[PDB]
């Protein structure tokens, strides 16, 4: 693909700034604008203890040896289930 | 900012003997034994350990 | 000065020097473990214990043979000592990382050591396979030593790998092409392209057993979804560029030393051996499963992988038939150097006819995990790379050193160990066919005979290895100093004396284009 | 099993293994014959005071040391994969078996009618018959119909291990989470003999697997009588 | 006196150093796993550290204040660089045979199917999707600092680089935020394994290329590259582009496909 | 392509260059043993003719040597050699290795 | 905005870097980065060979193509030749 | 005679049966009857 855009004879600082402000940095921000609006908790699933999930065999070494690196209390459940 | 390379420039290439790693001054000395103080101290403390982990502890 | 010059160095000749200490330190550490396991085998019974010390033992024995005698040796000892001299380069091109490749390697074995003094050592095979290696069968800190003894090597490799590549690509002189370059700094290079994207699969497949074992990861337990074979995947899609990477350097070496007793100025066929050593080295990418055809792998999968290995037996046959054409006409000159390299090529040749009688997925169902592959590899490593180390040894000791060795001496020590290393190895063929396992502490009663040889063999090889040591002693004893060389026009690193100066190449070769 | 100084492959007891050991003869005269040829040109290039040590042109004689090992490759690799698909082929069983790998035993399972299992031990050599095999007896053999197309599914409750009979020319690993198939057929009864063929700890080498095979009605009255 | 153009470097304990900090970083893990201790550990990252900052020191040194870079030095480490980032593709490679692997053939434990039974994973066209355009944008900047390092203007460098620079801390920072908020974890499964460990690689590739670019920003702000001779900054614009292409496979692989 | 007979005159007008000097006359010597075959006569008489020029007379009877050893076991080849430059050994003086005993151990 | 302030390598590079750079655009090679060209390399019109002390390597392709390069030391004085194809080549200390 | 190590960029002496003319002589220095016979040598060797 040519893309959709179009604009060389000599490539250069001004066409690359020219990007960066006409194109890339105006997607992040409709990026930026897309994940706020889809932001907010989802409701957290019903916990079954199912075994292929929450793998110990071995404790942590951090912690209490149950609770992972990133640990969340409201949507990563423990083996035994969620924290009170 | 100004540009003080040259005066770098000049000083890294005193005719001194001294290698790069210790051509900027006392301050390159300094990091220079604390590098190799925790090096060799930690290797010392790592045998250490080996020592206390190859036999069992009840 | 001392420290500045040995713990410091930025200097191809000393760093070589290094390595090639440490791989001879390493090669009597992976001797003892030899004997250890002959021992055990040298009658029926047990001797030591249960397959627990055993495999540790075995374990080690491969590892400290692989990763801290032969390539340290072949690559960081021969390698930095020779590349630059035979380019005329005044150094390598990372002379500082350089040295950093060969201070990873003193730590990278004492964690190996550590891994057989903690709890009940890492009985694993040096295939390090799960779930045997995993955190309930190997509960403890063994196998994550031994994780790290192959990080920390794998480290060192890589490194230089990046080094012998740039250093080969960019610091020839400007008139020589890739294509006056000599046959070993040639080996050199795909040796290092092997190292350089082989050794990161290994990383990342060792990281992923670390993981298993400490952080709750389930890439090999099937409990999580995972797959014991995969491991097995990612570890022999190393492990079979890894055995080309421990025979490469040994076939440069080899082409020189050959050319060098024969008389001549060149080998024979010289694109040839380039086209067969980037081929082996190519087509060792394309054929590691067939460390796995009892596995449950498909049919077809298994149709191929029989077909592409045996492939690898055109190239190689193409370095074995130009040898032999060296060595055709030659002024032959007996040498202990051309021993070693003539006993290569015939028992290099008949491990990989064992190699390709193994190729063929039919017959190595019957024939894995049984003493025919052990048979295999150490006719092409004992018999093969070893051989080449040792003919590498003799004939450029007197550049390194600056003295000669007893040459009768050195036939004496070849002979005993051609004779140790055959009555070794030559009855597992029999063992092998008769469905002796590998990995075993004791064997049923009908296996004795052949065990019993076979460890006696193994005395005799530790009688060589004695011999080998005072052969060394005794030529710094006496100090007999090199004069003349023959063939320094066709044979560059000899051309600045013995041994060279700390610096050579200050002012680079003159080579015209014309 | 394997007896005193043999020094190839054990006597075949199925069709299979008995096409393996043809293709090995087949593939061991080559092996032989190059070895050997390689040993003479060696001793032919070093017994002679006659010299030429200028250059050598190498086009011609690199055509026949491509093209020779090409053809004797494939004369290999065309029985050689014959056997494999052979090997691989539908054969419809009439039974099929299990075994699972343990720490260190295996043990056995004959569901297809009724629920049969049960665990098969090495017999220590303390505790051996007079005229048994030491590490190879086990107290609970494999009985087997003679005669008749087996499914052998293998899987393993712990470690890796390898489920193999040389005679047979069968090795299957064992591996847990997963059920590897193989197929049996014995032309002969009798006592067939292997070991694990996978390292898998302290009691690798005393973990072997006895197969007995004896007509089908005798395994159909073993088999009720093992309930 | 040499008569070629190659660098004879000066004896230097960096090399020991390092080496000592890797069996420090090494045993200190397997303390830290094993033994409840962080203490080794702590003294192999700190000399490491350490390590690193007085090695790339000396090669600045060497370079911009002694000119010991001539031509053929440089394309020495263009070389070096070029094979460092082949092995770091190779290691990534590992890991996504390690994902291809369990997800073409999700075992019974897992349901039979991909994603397992029981893992939610993110919505790709949310915070995924974010970091994509975050890194691509980033991957525009770096090209745009380049031109005007290569064109002379000190002062549109310095923007654009910034610029690269604010965009892999954001990338960070987004994804530190998706890994707390994430409701499956790296002991899910072959999932979770898979994700953590390969995003989590990527992660510290994303730190050291940002930390990398660091370093050019403020020995660009001291005026050490010329407009012809700024290896630094190459390397380091090379090795972002690699983040970058690694991040996109990432994406379509794991976040997009494996959804 | 080079018979026999061009090589063989290709190598006699080598030696026969009247002023060849010390470098060529070994240059050559040294080349022509590589070749798998023992020069002719008339080539060894050109070679001999040229150590005379020289004034060199070690060198002559070094070539006389090297012509048996290129024989390898062709016991037969040495002494029809020797027998075929009788004329020029004699002309010239050339002793030969064996009248010098410089074929003993 | 198109402004300046990074230096060039005219202004700023140093030692060898600079060396090499000025030596270039005078057209000379004191640090061998190009391969010389032969004469024709005969006794007439030898092969000349700079060096900073008295002998320096020769490394002779004979023939173009060929794999093999034949090293040997090229001494001051008289012209010295390629034990292989006898090309002539003289060393011209500076 | 007699070889130095520091001679080892110097042209040397060989005896191999495949490189029959070495690059120097064996003994480079005559004595005065070593002289005469090499002037000698340039007369008939006949005479010798
Ligand atoms: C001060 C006493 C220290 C005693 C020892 C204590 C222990 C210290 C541990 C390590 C410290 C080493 C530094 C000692 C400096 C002494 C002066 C002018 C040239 O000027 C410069 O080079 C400026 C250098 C700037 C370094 C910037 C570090 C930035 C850290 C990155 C944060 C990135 C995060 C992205 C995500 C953010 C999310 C919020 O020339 C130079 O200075 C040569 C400088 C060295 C160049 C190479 C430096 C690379 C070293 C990298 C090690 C870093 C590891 C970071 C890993 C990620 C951890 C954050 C300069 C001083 C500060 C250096 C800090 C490094
Ligand atoms: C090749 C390595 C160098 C040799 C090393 C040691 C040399 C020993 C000889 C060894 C000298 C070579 C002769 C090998 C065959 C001898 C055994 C045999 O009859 O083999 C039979 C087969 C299986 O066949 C059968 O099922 C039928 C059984 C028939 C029984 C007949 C009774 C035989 C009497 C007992 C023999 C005792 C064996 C001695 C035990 C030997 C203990 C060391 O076993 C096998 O396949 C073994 C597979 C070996 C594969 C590697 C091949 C390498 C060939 C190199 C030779 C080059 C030139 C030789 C000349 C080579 C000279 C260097
Ligand atoms: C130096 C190391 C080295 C080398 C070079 C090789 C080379 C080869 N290897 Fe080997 N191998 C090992 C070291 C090596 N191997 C190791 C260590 C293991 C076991 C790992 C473990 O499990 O621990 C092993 C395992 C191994 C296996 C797995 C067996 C099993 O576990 O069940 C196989 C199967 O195909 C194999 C095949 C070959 C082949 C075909 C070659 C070929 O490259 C050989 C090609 C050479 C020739 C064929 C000889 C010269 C050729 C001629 C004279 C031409 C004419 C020949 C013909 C026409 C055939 N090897
Ligand atoms: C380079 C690799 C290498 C080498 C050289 C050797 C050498 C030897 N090996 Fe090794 N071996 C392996 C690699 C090697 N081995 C591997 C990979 C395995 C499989 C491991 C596993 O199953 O997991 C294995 C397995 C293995 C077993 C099978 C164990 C089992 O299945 O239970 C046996 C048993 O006999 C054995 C024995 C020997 C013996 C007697 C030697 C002897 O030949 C050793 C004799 C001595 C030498 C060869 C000299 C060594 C030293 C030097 C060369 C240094 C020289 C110094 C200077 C040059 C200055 N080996
Ligand atoms: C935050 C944005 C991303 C930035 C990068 C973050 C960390 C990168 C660190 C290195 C990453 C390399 C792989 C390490 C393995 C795991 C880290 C994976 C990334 C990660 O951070 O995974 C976290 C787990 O970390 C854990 O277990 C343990 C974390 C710390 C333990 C490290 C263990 C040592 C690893 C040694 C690897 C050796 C590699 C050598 C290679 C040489 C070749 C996931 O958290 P969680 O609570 O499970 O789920 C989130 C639920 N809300
Ligand atoms: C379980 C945890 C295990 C952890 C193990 C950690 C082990 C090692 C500790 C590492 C300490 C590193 C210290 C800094 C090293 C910088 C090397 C470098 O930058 O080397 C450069 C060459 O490599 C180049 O370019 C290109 C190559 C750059 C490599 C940078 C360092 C990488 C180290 C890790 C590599 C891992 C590869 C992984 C792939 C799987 C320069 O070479 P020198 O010879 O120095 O100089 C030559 C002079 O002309 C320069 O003026
Ligand atoms: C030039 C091409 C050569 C062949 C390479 C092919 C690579 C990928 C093949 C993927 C085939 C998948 C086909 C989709 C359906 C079947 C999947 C499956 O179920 O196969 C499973 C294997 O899966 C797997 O990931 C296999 C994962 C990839 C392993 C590839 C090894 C290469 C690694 C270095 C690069 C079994
Ligand atoms: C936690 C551990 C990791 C932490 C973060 C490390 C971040 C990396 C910082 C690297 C800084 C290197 C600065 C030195 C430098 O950039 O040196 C340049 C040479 O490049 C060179 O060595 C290039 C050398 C750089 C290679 C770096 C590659 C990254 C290595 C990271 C380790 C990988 C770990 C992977 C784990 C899976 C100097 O030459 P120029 O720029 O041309 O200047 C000369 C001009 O001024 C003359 O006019
Ligand atoms: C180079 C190879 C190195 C291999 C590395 C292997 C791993 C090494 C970490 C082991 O370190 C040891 O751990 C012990 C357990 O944490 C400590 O004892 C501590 O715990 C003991 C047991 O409770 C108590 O006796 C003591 O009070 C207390 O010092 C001990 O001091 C420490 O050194
Ligand atoms: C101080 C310097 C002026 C150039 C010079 O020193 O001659 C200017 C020019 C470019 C400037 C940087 C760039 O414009 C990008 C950044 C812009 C932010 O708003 C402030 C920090 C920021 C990083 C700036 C800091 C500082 O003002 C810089 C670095
Ligand atoms: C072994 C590897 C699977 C690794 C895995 O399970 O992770 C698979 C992936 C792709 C496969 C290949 C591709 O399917 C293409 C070929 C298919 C042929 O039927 C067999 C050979 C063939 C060349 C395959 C061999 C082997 O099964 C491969 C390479
Ligand atoms: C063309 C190339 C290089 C020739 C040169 O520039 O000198 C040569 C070197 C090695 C040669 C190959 C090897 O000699 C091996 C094979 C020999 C067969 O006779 C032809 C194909 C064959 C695969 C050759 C093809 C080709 O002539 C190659 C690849
Ligand atoms: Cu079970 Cu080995
Ligand atoms: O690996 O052969
Ligand atoms: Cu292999
Ligand atoms: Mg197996
Ligand atoms: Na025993
Ligand atoms: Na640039
Ligand atoms: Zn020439």
């Amino acid at each position: 693909a040519s893309a959709a855009k179009g604009d060389h004879g000599g490539t250069g600082a001004r066409t690359w700034r020219f990007l960066t402000f006409g194109l890339a940095l105006p997607s992040v921000a409709l990026c930026t604008l897309n994940s706020w609006l889809h932001s907010g908790h989802r409701e957290r699933p019903a916990f079954i203890p199912y075994h292929h999930l929450r793998i110990r065999t071995k404790p942590f070494s951090w912690g209490d040896g149950n609770h992972t690196f990133f640990h969340n209390p409201r949507v990563n459940p423990l083996p035994t289930g969620y924290e009170k | 900012f100004e540009n003080r390379v040259a005066e770098k420039q000049k000083l890294f290439q005193e005719d001194n003997g001294l290698p790069v790693h210790l051509k900027g001054g006392a301050t390159d000395n300094i990091l220079y034994r604390v590098t190799m103080t925790l090096c060799l101290g930690g290797t010392l403390y790592s045998l250490y350990c080996l020592g206390w982990a190859s036999f069992p502890h009840k | 000065m001392f420290i500045n010059r040995w713990l410091f160095s930025t200097n191809h000749k000393d760093i070589g020097t290094l390595y090639l200490l440490f791989g001879a330190w390493a090669g009597m550490v992976g001797t003892a473990l030899s004997l250890l396991i002959r021992a055990e085998l040298g009658q029926p019974g047990t001797l030591l214990g249960d397959d627990q010390i055993y495999n540790v033992v075995v374990t080690a024995h491969a590892f400290v043979m692989i990763f801290f005698m032969v390539m340290p040796i072949m690559i960081g000892g021969f390698g930095n000592w020779l590349v630059p001299l035979m380019i005329g380069a005044p150094d390598m091109a990372f002379p500082r990382m350089n040295n950093m490749s060969f201070w990873l390697l003193p730590p990278s074995f004492l964690l190996l050591l550590a891994s057989s003094m903690v709890e009940a050592g890492a009985g694993t095979g040096w295939t390090v396979y799960p779930p045997l290696a995993g955190n309930l069968a190997h509960a403890g800190a063994s196998v994550d030593l031994t994780i790290f003894s192959l990080h920390l090597a794998g480290v060192s490799s890589i490194l230089g790998a990046i080094n012998f590549i740039t250093t080969i690509i960019n610091m020839k002189p400007p008139a020589m092409s890739q294509y006056q370059t000599p046959l070993f700094v040639w080996s050199v290079m795909i040796t290092a392209v092997l190292l350089l994207l082989s050794l990161p699969v290994l990383a990342a497949g060792i990281t992923m057993l670390l993981t298993d074992r400490n952080l709750n990861t389930t890439f090999f337990d099937p409990a999580g979804g995972g797959d014991p074979i995969l491991y097995q995947h990612l570890f022999w899609f190393f492990g079979h560029p890894e055995v080309y990477i421990l025979i490469l350097p040994g076939f440069g070496m080899i082409s020189h030393i050959v050319t060098y007793y024969s008389g001549k100025k060149e080998p024979f066929g010289y694109m040839g051996m380039v086209w067969a050593m980037m081929s082996i080295g190519f087509l060792g990418f394309i054929v590691w499963a067939h460390h796995m055809f009892t596995v449950g792998m498909d049919v077809d999968t298994r149709a191929y992988f029989t077909s592409a290995t045996m492939i690898i037996a055109i190239p190689t046959g193409v370095k074995v038939f130009s040898w032999l054409a060296t060595l055709h006409g030659g002024n032959i000159k007996w040498s202990p150097a051309m021993m070693w390299a003539l006993g290569f090529i015939f028992l290099f040749t008949v491990g990989g006819l064992t190699g390709i009688v193994l190729a063929n997925s039919s017959l190595d169902i019957v024939l894995h995990d049984t003493y025919y592959v052990v048979a295999h590899f150490h006719y092409v490593l004992s018999m093969g790379a070893v051989f080449a180390i040792m003919g590498g040894f003799v004939h450029w000791f007197p550049l390194f050193s600056g003295y000669t060795l007893n040459d009768t001496w050195a036939k004496i020590h070849f002979a005993i160990m051609f004779v140790g290393v055959n009555m070794t190895f030559f009855p597992q063929h029999f063992l092998g066919l008769s469905g002796m396992p590998r990995r075993y502490s004791d064997y049923p009663d009908a296996y004795t005979m052949w065990n019993t040889i076979s460890s006696m063999g193994s005395f005799i090889s530790l009688t060589a290895v004695m011999l080998m040591v005072f052969i060394i002693w005794e030529a710094f004893a006496s100090k007999r100093e090199v004069l003349t060389v023959d063939l320094t026009t066709t044979n560059l690193e000899w051309l600045n004396g013995c041994p060279p100066p700390y610096h050579t190449f200050e002012e680079p070769t003159y080579v015209n284009l014309k | 099993m394997a007896y005193p100084m043999q020094l190839g492959f054990q006597d075949a007891t199925s069709p299979i293994m008995e096409e393996l050991l043809h293709f090995h003869d087949h593939t061991l005269m080559i092996v032989f014959l190059i070895s050997s040829l390689v040993l003479y040109i060696i001793s032919l290039m070093l017994t002679t005071k006659l010299t030429h040590t200028s250059t050598m042109d190498a086009q011609e004689v690199e055509t026949i040391w491509t093209i020779l090992p090409a053809i004797i490759l494939i004369l290999i690799a065309l029985p050689s994969l014959r056997i494999l698909y052979m090997m691989d082929e539908i054969n419809n069983p009439s039974l099929t078996v299990k075994t699972m790998g343990h720490q260190w035993y295996w043990s056995y399972e004959y569901t297809d009618y009724e629920d049969l299992s049960f665990d098969s031990y090495m017999i220590p050599t303390s505790e051996l018959k007079p005229g048994e095999l030491r590490l190879l007896e086990v107290d609970n053999r494999v009985v087997l119909p003679m005669e008749m197309t087996i499914r052998m599914l293998v899987s393993s409750e712990d470690v890796l291990h390898s489920w193999a009979v040389p005679s047979l020319g069968l090795k299957t690993d064992a591996i847990p989470g997963r059920l590897n198939q193989t197929t049996l057929m014995s032309s002969r009864p009798g006592l067939y003999y292997g070991q694990c063929s996978e390292i898998c700890g302290s009691n690798h080498s005393f973990m072997p697997i006895v197969l007995e095979l004896v007509p089908l009605k005798y395994f159909e009255k073993w088999s009720a009588s093992m309930l | 006196h040499q008569t070629h153009a190659y660098h004879m470097v000066n004896p230097s304990p960096w090399p020991l150093t390092g080496a000592l900090s890797a069996l420090l970083m090494t045993s200190g893990l397997t303390m830290w796993f094993h033994f409840n201790s962080m203490t080794l550990l702590m003294i192999g990252l700190t000399t490491n550290m350490l390590t690193m900052y007085q090695w790339w020191r000396d090669v600045i040194r060497e370079s911009t204040f002694q000119g010991h870079h001539t031509p053929a030095v440089q394309k020495g480490l263009r070389y070096g660089m070029i094979l460092f980032i082949i092995s770091e593709v190779l290691f990534f490679t590992g890991f996504f045979w390690a994902f291809y692997h369990s997800s073409l053939a999700p075992t019974p434990e897992l349901g039979g199917c991909w994603p397992p039974t029981g893992i939610h994973p993110l919505n790709p066209l949310e915070v995924p999707l974010l970091n994509t355009s975050v890194l691509l944008a980033s991957g525009v900047s770096i090209t745009w600092a380049h031109h005007s390092l290569m064109e002379g203007d000190r002062k549109h460098m310095l923007q654009a680089l910034f610029i690269t620079i604010t965009l892999g801390v954001y990338f960070t920072l987004l994804q530190a935020s998706e890994y707390y908020e994430a409701p499956f974890t790296i002991s899910d499964g072959v999932y979770g394994s898979t994700f953590f460990v390969a995003t989590g690689f990527h992660g510290l590739h994303v730190i050291i290329g940002s930390t990398f670019l660091i370093v050019c920003f403020f020995r660009q702000l001291k005026f050490h590259f010329t407009s012809n001779h700024h290896f630094g900054f190459e390397a380091a614009a090379w090795y972002w582009h690699f983040v970058d292409v690694v991040w996109l496979f990432l994406y379509v692989s794991i976040y997009w496909w494996g959804s | 392509h080079e018979t026999d007979e061009e090589f063989d005159a290709r190598w006699v007008t080598y030696f026969n260059k009247p002023d060849i000097d010390a470098w060529e006359l070994r240059k050559g010597m040294n080349t022509l043993v590589g070749y798998d075959l023992v020069p002719e006569p008339k080539i060894i008489d050109a070679a001999l003719r040229a150590c005379r020029r020289l004034n060199d007379f070690a060198s002559a009877v070094r070539i006389l040597e090297v012509v048996k050893d290129k024989a390898g076991p062709h016991k037969e080849i040495y002494p029809y050699v020797i027998q075929e430059l009788r004329p020029t050994l004699n002309e010239l003086g050339i002793s030969t290795p064996e009248e010098l005993g410089l074929d003993k151990v | 905005a198109s402004g300046g302030g990074v230096p060039t390598d005219e202004e700023q590079a140093t030692g060898l870097e600079r060396e090499v750079m000025l030596a270039a655009r005078k057209g000379q090679d004191p640090y061998n980065i190009l391969a010389p060209k032969a004469t024709s390399g005969t006794k007439e019109d030898p092969n000349l060979v700079p060096s900073i002390t008295n002998k320096r390597i020769v490394g002779c392709i004979c023939e173009e193509d060929n794999s093999t390069v034949i090293w040997f030391w090229l001494h001051k004085g008289e012209a010295q030749r390629c034990p292989s194809c006898g090309t002539h080549y003289k060393l011209v200390p500076h | 005679s007699v070889v130095k190590s520091e001679d080892y960029a110097l042209p040397s002496y060989v005896d191999r049966r495949d490189y029959p003319l070495p690059d120097v002589a064996h003994v480079k220095n005559l004595s005065a009857s070593q002289k005469a016979l090499k002037e000698k040598e340039k007369a008939s060797w006949s005479s010798l």
